[PDB]
């Protein structure tokens, strides 16, 4: 170990996936047939959280303008 | 530029919804501001990249090829270069030939 | 505006304008914007 | 491959820019050191 | 409808997941609005503006 | 031209084959000469119009919207028209304003 | 129609492959016929027969 220190010597799944891809597509065409919108929920969800931030921003303002103690 | 093969595009209308593709937040929002109702965008939670569902009734441009009829021109000979006369690279890339 | 002020000053200095006779500057672009091409012509019309 | 030579500097320096512009008789002289033609303050508004 | 349902089940894909999260946030909207409507009442419209 | 809403397009790649649309013989052939292997065209026997199956790996341009930052200009007043001075319509449509 | 299409896509099965090869050969038919129609003209019907 002293000698070593001086000289510098050291001492499967692309089938189950491909199945899921089909089902995904098969679902999609049925959704299209039914005029059923899958993402409708999340769209309305994203909309409301924008108004959450908006109301929170108005709330955070008045908390700042009055102080925590005043509001409570 | 190959005058037998001229890049041109036509304004067409999407009949049926496209399959999503990936793009940056900035990029996606640029699509949304353009098309509005006729496109949807979603945060893919893991990456932070956005999916782009282009929808029915959206406007697209599809390339096509005009066969043009003036194939000949008096052209400065092949291998002519501003390099050979003594012009430096910083000047060439900056400037219209 | 820095450059243009400088060059007119140096013109007036070199030619020995009487001390306390400044040239008066009209800046027509403030009201008309920059018609980049027609710039001088409007300034011409104005001057007349 | 040196027919084109991008000139580094103006024949006048930045301090003499104004003075050169205002002497119509100011010509260029061979600079002793550099060996390129520079305007010299001796030949600007010169009696000679 | 039924044929879609079984595929959704196969994919472990939840159709209503969106609306659930949507209903949740509008409850917090009413909540924040109630807190906002209160302070508007306690201070007067003119004070807030 | 609305400077808040600037039409621009991105070169994208088709992941999955599109749904056919109708176009003239001339028009279809212009697509085929452009894309070659990545598009198919067929005579629809009754009409004599052609179907356009744009295929996987084809190149498309999708419009998008830049939000630009210079919103103001010195503009010739609204309702100014060469008509009112006496210029005729044949001259106006022919010529750059 | 759509349900068929996605299965064709899944199977990497090309429906139009036939007609493509069909359109190709009828172009060579016209080509050979044009060469045949030429020699019939250059020699006369009687000579060829």
């Amino acid at each position: 170990q002293k000698y070593a220190s001086i000289v510098g010597v050291d001492l499967l799944e692309e089938i189950t996936k491909d199945h899921k891809v089909l089902a995904r597509q098969q679902l999609q065409v049925l959704a299209r047939y039914l005029k059923m919108d899958l993402d409708n929920g999340e769209r309305k969800f994203l909309k409301e959280k924008d108004t959450v931030a908006e109301l929170q921003a108005q709330l955070d303002y008045l908390n700042a303008e009055l102080g925590e103690f005043f509001v409570n | 530029y190959n005058p037998e093969k001229k890049e041109m595009i036509q304004e067409v209308i999407v009949e049926e919804d496209l399959e999503p593709f990936e793009a940056s937040k900035e990029t996606a929002e640029q699509f949304k501001h353009q098309h509005g109702d006729k496109v949807d965008i979603f945060e893919i939670p893991e990456t932070g990249e956005y999916s782009v569902k282009l929808l029915k009734g959206a406007t697209l441009y599809i390339p096509k090829a005009l066969r043009f009829d003036r194939l000949v021109a008096g052209q400065i000979p092949t291998g002519w270069n501003a390099k050979t006369y003594g012009i430096s690279d910083d000047i060439i890339s900056q400037v219209d030939p | 505006d820095k450059n243009e002020s400088a060059t007119i000053n140096e013109m007036m200095k070199h030619l020995g304008r009487s001390e306390g006779n400044p040239v008066i500057g009209v800046f027509q672009k403030f009201l008309t914007g920059h018609p980049k091409g027609a710039a001088g012509a409007w300034m011409m019309n104005g001057a007349l | 491959n040196k027919l084109f030579v991008s000139k580094e500097h103006a024949p006048y320096t930045d301090e003499l820019e104004e003075d050169v512009y205002l002497d119509p008789l100011a010509r260029v002289s061979k600079d002793k050191k550099s060996g390129s033609l520079t305007f010299n303050s001796k030949n600007i508004q010169s009696k000679d």
